[PDB]
């Protein structure tokens, strides 16, 4: 398995965490999983800026730190 | 290149 596929994976099982913890109104968890996620997809656009990937990395990016401030509000 | 499956989005 590719560092890239891993990162993926790493990625996407945060981002699972934290639809789940959101949806069970756990604010804070959801969050940590949020900001978990992100800085695994940082660090794929770090490593493939230039790919044709790295368009949905920054498009989740921004949707995950835009759920994060609403989430943050609560709590 | 896309994600497969996709990412979820938040609620």
């Amino acid at each position: 398995m590719s560092a890239q596929v891993m990162l993926e994976e790493m990625a996407r099982k945060y981002a699972i965490n934290a639809v789940k913890a959101d949806k069970e109104g756990n604010a804070e968890e959801a969050i940590t999983n949020y900001k978990k996620a992100i800085e695994v997809l940082a660090q794929l656009v770090s490593l493939y800026r230039d790919g044709s990937t790295a368009a949905i990395y920054e498009q989740m990016i921004n949707e995950y730190k835009r759920r994060i401030e609403v989430l943050k509000e609560l709590i | 290149r896309e994600l497969l499956p996709e990412l979820p989005h938040p609620p």
